[PDB]
């Protein structure tokens, strides 16, 4: 009966000990995330859950069931940044970028709900002056809490990834070798790594500022440990291996410059200078001022370190005491004018999203997918539609 | 007194 939808609607969103239930335990926390190289994906097929949310806490706020949305929407954000920090292993990736766009999604809803509340004159004019503070205070309180949410699980997740990527890029850039015609992780793993990012944050319809900004921290990263990595190394730092660094790096700018990046090449500025200083001649004193020119972003005391460990080959002219006196030298009159290694940028981040204007709102669907073993969230999106259609 | 908060959040389209 069209008599009796509303009725039953209220009396399934008023129950938060079975919706609770469902939503946390069944939609969130078992959550499928969707395949995505070149895999199209429409924006019904990954945002369903915050779709599935929406529309559960719009009904609430149509009955006025205030306090039961506002614990079901605590433990909502509860379970969600728990599940992404309990994110691991292959799935690393995908899944955080997952949420990474629900969260966001989310946000943009309260907000409309916000602009919705102060813009519109029909709803600061058709209610109690107590009542809209009430919902002022309530909806403001929640955009500030959802912001809180994508802040937290964007440094939770870019701080994993930074893990992993200490974990591979440190053997795969420094120590890894393949190069043409000279004949556990390489660096086709991280290029695998950085694809999966990128294809991950396509596919799933995320602004591309948070891209550059998400890649540009790895970089950075990066470079910053290979660095710290080399400059440490000894009985290791020839001609060959600056050649195979500069390879490496390389193919890393390759991938940023094919895949939209512009700034790659700042990020990975020390590796560069490294592999240049490494590959140079450094026979002469002119040489030397050659180095420094090529090397801006490197402090004298790293060339001195740098300078001071190279190997020479056989059949390789060693470099001059003159050279080394003329370093230490530089180095001295430097002193005279705070570490020899680079701070790694561990965290916590700025949170990109909030430097991008807001998704505007469109009205979501009365949808719920049909693989979903939630009962009660089902019949209440079944109820919603009728209900709709009504009105 | 309570109007409630009735954004039309939610559509329905049949093909």
């Amino acid at each position: 009966n069209a008599t009796q939808i509303n009725e039953e609607l209220y009396r399934l969103l008023e129950d938060t000990e079975i919706l609770n239930q469902e939503i946390t335990e069944g939609l969130l926390k078992g959550f499928e995330v969707p395949d995505a190289v070149a895999i199209q994906l429409s924006k019904r097929d990954v945002v369903y859950p915050a779709r599935i949310l929406i529309i559960v806490l719009s009904e609430m706020w149509r009955f006025g069931l205030t306090k039961q949305s506002e614990s079901f929407l605590a433990q909502v954000l509860t379970t969600i940044q728990k599940v992404v920090t309990q994110l691991k292993g292959n799935d690393l990736i995908p899944s955080g970028v997952f949420w990474l766009a629900n969260v966001r999604e989310l946000y943009s809803f309260v907000v409309f709900a916000l602009n919705s509340i102060l813009t519109e004159e029909t709803f600061k004019n058709g209610m109690t002056d107590e009542e809209y503070k009430e919902y002022v205070s309530l909806v403001t309180e929640l955009k500030d809490d959802f912001e809180a949410l994508s802040y937290n699980i964007y440094n939770i997740w870019l701080k994993k990834l930074q893990k992993q990527l200490q974990k591979k890029a440190i053997n795969a850039v420094v120590i890894s070798e393949s190069l043409p015609g000279f004949s556990e992780y390489t660096m086709d793993d991280i290029l695998t790594f950085f694809n999966s990012i990128y294809w991950c944050m396509k596919s799933f319809h995320i602004e591309n500022e948070v891209f550059h900004a998400v890649v540009t921290t790895l970089l950075n990263y990066v470079d910053a440990i290979c660095f710290n990595e080399l400059i440490m190394k000894r009985n290791f730092l020839s001609w060959k291996r600056g050649l195979q660094l500069n390879y490496n790096v390389t193919r890393l700018e390759e991938w940023c410059k094919t895949h939209g990046l512009t700034d790659g090449t700042e990020c990975l500025q020390h590796l560069i200078q490294t592999a240049k200083l490494l590959q140079v001649r450094k026979y002469t004193i002119e040489d030397i001022d050659i180095l420094r020119g090529i090397c801006y972003s490197l402090t004298p005391a790293q060339l001195q370190k740098l300078i001071s460990q190279y190997q020479v080959a056989d059949y390789e002219s060693p470099i001059p005491q003159e050279i080394l006196r003329y370093v230490a030298d530089i180095v001295k009159k430097e002193a005279a004018l705070s570490s020899i290694f680079i701070t790694p940028e561990t965290g916590p981040f700025t949170d990109p999203f909030s430097l991008i204007k807001t998704r505007k709102f469109d009205q979501v669907e009365a949808y719920i997918p049909a693989w979903l073993s939630l009962p009660s969230t089902k019949r209440i999106v079944d109820l919603v539609a009728q209900q709709v259609v009504q009105d | 007194f309570k109007k409630g908060l009735n954004l039309h959040s939610i559509k329905v389209t049949s093909s």
